[PDB]
């Protein structure tokens, strides 16, 4: 007999930081002997700059296909009017000195020798005006954008074509809008509060950034292993041991510090490929359930779900769906059919429901007893054949016109 | 990449400095990706900022509507 | 390539370090050089491994985007072609597949004025699946992918409350067959 607007979050990595490696550096560094020795192992040094530049490329690809889903810039009017609907939290502060909302700026408040670090492509300034673009596209246009020329049309009645699509009349919205609104700004309202106090909302980010951290880190530290030789450092060894045995030595630190390159490159490959699947699994979702309604029951929100709103986030995006979930269930009687004049009557679209002495139907998400008749219901076959049918008669429509 | 080039047409980004090509204020469509924000194309090879799209502002209403 | 690399040795060819060098260091010699080829073969098959993770991948995207909206027609938005999809025409490939997609692109839209309900005789009326369209003068429903206007009839329409709940309704008669076919 009633609804809730209820606002969720789901947090999906998108890309990590591009890294660079140079062999000749992190391995030895400074040494001609070293540079003239790594020349006769092949081209390993190329296959791990091929290996990077892959990497790179696919991060920038991914990071790419999954902002990057129209091509035409939308502006939000100026009038920051939808029919009782408060947005100012998921639209852009124009105080701002990096034109982003509030709810970007805490995400971004909440996340925190060779080796070098590539800038991204798609850094935070036009991945924010993509967001906000489709944030624009999706309140003025509903999924009009997403499918050819973007046509304007009013909130109201883009709310009114998702609860026609997810199944609920157009009635229940004009004579609950006021409260609609107020529940969804109540929702985001609370889904701001925690997501302000809980710090373990961006866990997954936190633990991707640790993790690159850490590899980062280890990777760095590994340069100071023995590796099986007398010292760590090269320069001694050359200068103090025999070279005939110092070229042995030297040639198995290279090759225990190529292995641990080797393993940290493998190691970043899978992380990768763990990326561009959750990438993928993100692009997948914006396709289905941010440019337009999707009929999938738990893919991208709990319960029903109506619309998600795309916010930028540090090495990820945010995703804000919005749901629409029944409450305050009520016990009803309900039959098959009804057996009036020899004849079973079935519903197109409501279901029969009672409540101890008089037959009505109703919508299958919502409770709106009405009279049943045969607009609503049609005939075929007699009630014998059936199980479970009871006595009722049907209202004519059409029969008092002629009565009088 | 990541290197100054004041203690090693010039254009100084924020992964680093870049010779040979002069920075056009105008943007268009971009051809070979650089990164922070910048990359090159050619034309002489010129230099250009990000070109997400047209501009193409919808005039909402509470009353109007579009039917193709 | 990685035949031709020493790893540190004096020759690239086996049989020549065993023709050619002491079989008591030949032996460690031998052992460097096919355990250096044997770590190439690893990184290798790691690699190859890697490429068939996404090749995997790939090819289960492509099962499910042709057991989506080749077989049958698709309601996704944007899975596999832009704009509303319609069909597929699956083509064959050297180590791939090509899918002629087919969708439906909207164009020519035109402005026109639109009211939440109609309220005729203290009774808000609601479209079943259209709108309620405006030209100027008139009043008009039509289909939300198409225009089509037709008259307001209340075969296409149904009744829920009055129109004194609903916010912005606009004055219009409702067009019924009723009353003409019972004058005569
Ligand atoms: C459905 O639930 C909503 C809230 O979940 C009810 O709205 C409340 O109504 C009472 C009095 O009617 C007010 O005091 C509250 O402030 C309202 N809450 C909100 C959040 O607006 C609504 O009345 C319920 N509908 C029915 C038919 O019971
Ligand atoms: C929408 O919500 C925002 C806040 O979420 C409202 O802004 C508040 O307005 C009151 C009254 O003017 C101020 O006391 C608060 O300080 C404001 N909050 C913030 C964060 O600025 C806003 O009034 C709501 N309505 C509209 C139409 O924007
Ligand atoms: C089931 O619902 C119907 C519809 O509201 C109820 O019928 C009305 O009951 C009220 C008082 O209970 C009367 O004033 C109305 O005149 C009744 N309507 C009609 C058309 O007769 C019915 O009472 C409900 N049954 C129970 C057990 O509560
Ligand atoms: C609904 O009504 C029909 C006829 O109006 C009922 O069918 C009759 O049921 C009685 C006893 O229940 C029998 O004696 C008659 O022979 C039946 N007539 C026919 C034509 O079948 C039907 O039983 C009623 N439904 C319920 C649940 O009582
Ligand atoms: C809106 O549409 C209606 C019906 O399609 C138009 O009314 C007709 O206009 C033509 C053009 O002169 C007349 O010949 C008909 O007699 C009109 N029919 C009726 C029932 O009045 C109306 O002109 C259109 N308005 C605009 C502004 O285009
Ligand atoms: C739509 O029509 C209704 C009645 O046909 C109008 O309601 C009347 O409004 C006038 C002046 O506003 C009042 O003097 C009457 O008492 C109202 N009658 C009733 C039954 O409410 C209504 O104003 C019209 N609305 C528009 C926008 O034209
Ligand atoms: C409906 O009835 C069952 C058993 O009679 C009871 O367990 C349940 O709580 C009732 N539901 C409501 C909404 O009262
Ligand atoms: C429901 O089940 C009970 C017992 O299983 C049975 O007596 C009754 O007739 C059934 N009602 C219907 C409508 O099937
Ligand atoms: C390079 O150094 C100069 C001064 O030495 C400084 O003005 C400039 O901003 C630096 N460029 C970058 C990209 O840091
Ligand atoms: C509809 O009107 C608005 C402004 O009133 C205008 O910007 C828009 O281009 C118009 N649409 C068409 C299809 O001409
Ligand atoms: C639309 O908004 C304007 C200005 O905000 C107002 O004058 C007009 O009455 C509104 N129309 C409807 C149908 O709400």
């Amino acid at each position: 007999t009633n609804f809730t607007i209820s606002v969720t979050t789901e947090i999906l990595p998108v890309s990590m930081t591009k890294t660079s490696v140079d062999c000749t550096m992190y391995i030895c560094g400074d040494s001609t002997e070293c540079s003239n020795l790594l020349l006769q192992y092949g081209s390993f040094c190329t296959q791990l700059k091929r290996a990077l530049t892959g990497i790179a490329v696919e991060q920038d690809k991914n990071t790419q296909e999954v902002f990057a889903q129209v091509k035409q810039i939308y502006k939000t009017p100026p009038i920051k009017y939808f029919g009782g609907f408060n947005f100012s939290q998921i639209l852009p502060d124009p105080s701002k000195p990096s034109k982003r909302s509030p709810i970007e700026d805490l995400l971004f408040n909440k996340v925190t020798k060779g080796l070098t670090v590539l800038p991204p492509l798609l850094t935070d300034e036009m991945i924010a005006q993509y967001t906000s673009a489709l944030l624009a596209g999706t309140i003025t246009s509903g999924w009009t954008f997403g499918a050819g020329p973007a046509l304007q049309i009013p909130f109201p009645m883009q709310m009114a074509y998702r609860f026609n699509g997810i199944g609920v009349t157009q009635n229940v919205l004009y004579e609950n809008q006021k409260l609609i609104a107020n529940q969804f700004n109540s929702a985001i309202g609370k889904i701001q509060d925690s997501l302000s106090s809980t710090p373990s909302a961006l866990g997954k980010l936190q633990d991707v950034v640790n993790h690159n951290a850490q590899a980062l880190n280890t990777l760095v530290k590994q340069l100071s292993s023995k590796f099986g030789a007398i010292s760590s450092v090269l320069n001694d060894i050359f200068s103090r041991l025999d070279p005939p045995e110092a070229e042995v030595q030297i040639d198995r630190l290279i090759t225990g510090r190529l292995q641990s390159l080797q393993t940290y490159v493998t190691q970043q490959l899978i992380r990768a490929a763990e990326i561009r699947a959750s990438a993928n699994l993100a692009a997948t979702k914006m396709s289905e359930c941010v440019l337009g309604q999707s009929k999938r029951v738990d893919f991208c929100g709990k319960g029903y779900h109506l619309m998600s709103f795309p916010q930028s986030a540090p090495h990820g995006v945010v995703f804000l769906h919005v749901t629409y979930v029944p409450a305050q269930e009520k016990n009803f009687t309900t039959a098959p059919a009804i057996c009036h004049d020899g004849k079973a009557h079935f519903p197109r679209e409501g279901v029969f429901v009672s409540n101890g002495t008089h037959w009505f139907v109703t919508q299958r998400n919502f409770y709106e007893p009405q009279i049943i008749t045969t607009d609503n219901t049609f005939v075929s076959g007699n009630c014998d054949v059936v199980i479970g049918i009871v006595n009722n008669t049907v209202y004519d429509p059409l029969q008092p016109e002629l009565d009088s | 990449q990541g290197v100054n080039c004041t203690e090693v047409n010039v254009f100084q980004t924020r992964a680093g400095c870049l010779i040979g090509a002069e920075y056009v204020n105008n943007s268009y469509e971009c051809d070979i990706p650089i990164g922070a924000g910048i990359c090159a194309s050619y034309q002489s090879i010129i230099a250009y900022t990000m070109s997400l799209g047209a501009e193409n502002s919808v005039a909402y209403s509470n009353n109007s509507i579009a039917i193709p």
